[PDB]
């Protein structure tokens, strides 16, 4: 299973 | 002369010269964490310098216990140990014990506010329960996760800060003084989960009487069979509260708050049932937790005595140059 490689910090 | 001394509030952190721009971050019993650029590995880092180690047998054992579970607890979710040293050059100088640490991007203070698609939300808490497994591996139970303690990275990556105010995630058998295990930890992760959906801190209020009116208030009443297991003292209070019944998952947590996306809404409403559990012996473990449809996804096996001072001194320095 293809796991989230973003996440928005800013 | 290797060293170099920056002033950081009332303090003087003496480093190596390859550690550049200090800069604090923490502030916290334990003390003055400064963020910092490493011109050897191009990388910034946080540099922590503990606190009086050489204090007393306490503060020293405790350092020292801090130091080689750093040097050995490694996983990809717990915050890793980059270096350590000293500025002083003999034992009869040795005061200063300074931590190098990977510095991330933020806390999850920020990402739990946001709104999260499943994906990342279950992808944290995979991550969370997977440090906390390792941690307790090690033998280190936390009893203090929260999410300034918790920190993570632009790809998503989450780490576990360390090992032991916000009392708000803190595990009823904690604030009862009842004794605890290792799902002490699984508890604080329901809290984050449900403040991760809810958005708002789950069991506020000013002292522990506050906070536990708030668990009863939305989870109801433990049993009679978690009242006598408490000391009389906490279990006379307890008894004499009102006897909720809770206001039960699917109301605390209705669809509505969520974005398969209603049986993935109630595979979250179903783990956190699990993890907010007053009672610890009817609550979830994390290798269970692991195990749960909702975050079992993404698994992956490969990722789930009595000492002077000056003995001490001699103890730790070993550690230091390792
Ligand atoms: C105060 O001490 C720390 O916040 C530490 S100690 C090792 C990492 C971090 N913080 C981070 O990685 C990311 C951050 C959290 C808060 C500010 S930046």
């Amino acid at each position: 299973p293809k796991r989230p490689t973003t996440l928005n910090l800013f | 002369n290797q060293f170099y001394s920056v002033e950081v509030g009332d303090s003087t952190f003496t480093v190596l010269k390859r550690y550049q721009n200090l800069k604090p971050i923490g502030s916290g019993a334990q003390g003055i964490v400064c963020a910092a650029y490493d011109a050897v590995l191009d990388r910034n880092v946080a540099i922590k310098k503990l606190s009086r180690p050489f204090q007393n047998q306490t503060h020293a054992k405790r350092a020292y216990r801090e130091l080689v579970l750093m040097k050995c607890v490694n996983h990809k979710n717990i915050i890793s140990l980059l270096n350590v040293f000293t500025p002083q050059k003999t034992l009869e100088e040795f005061q200063d014990v300074y931590l190098v640490m990977e510095l991330m991007d933020a806390n999850l203070c920020q990402v739990i506010q946001m709104e999260l698609d499943h994906e990342r939300m279950s992808y944290l808490l995979y991550q969370m329960l997977c440090g906390i497994k390792h941690l307790h591996s090690a033998g280190i139970i936390h009893r203090d996760l929260k999410p300034s303690n918790i920190v993570v990275k632009s790809d998503c990556t989450l780490k576990i800060l360390d090992f032991g105010v916000t009392r708000y995630y803190r595990a009823p058998e904690v604030i009862l003084g009842m004794g605890y295990k290792e799902n002490v930890d699984i508890w604080s992760v329901g809290c984050i989960m449900g403040e991760m959906v809810r958005h708002k801190i789950l069991f506020p209020g000013r002292d522990y009487i506050d906070q536990w009116n708030k668990v009863i208030e939305q989870l109801g009443t433990p049993c009679p069979e978690f009242m006598k297991k408490l000391q009389p003292t906490v279990r006379n209070y307890v008894e004499n509260r009102p006897k909720y019944a809770g206001l039960t998952f699917p109301k605390l947590f209705p669809d509505s708050l969520f974005p398969h996306n209603k049986l993935k809404a109630s595979q979250a409403r179903d783990l956190l049932s699990k993890m907010l559990v007053i009672d610890p012996a009817k609550r979830i473990s994390v290798d269970d937790a692991l195990q749960h449809p909702y975050i079992n996804v993404w698994y992956d096996p490969a990722e789930v005595r009595e000492h002077t001072i000056e003995e001490w001194k001699e103890l730790i320095y070993k550690e230091v140059m390792n």
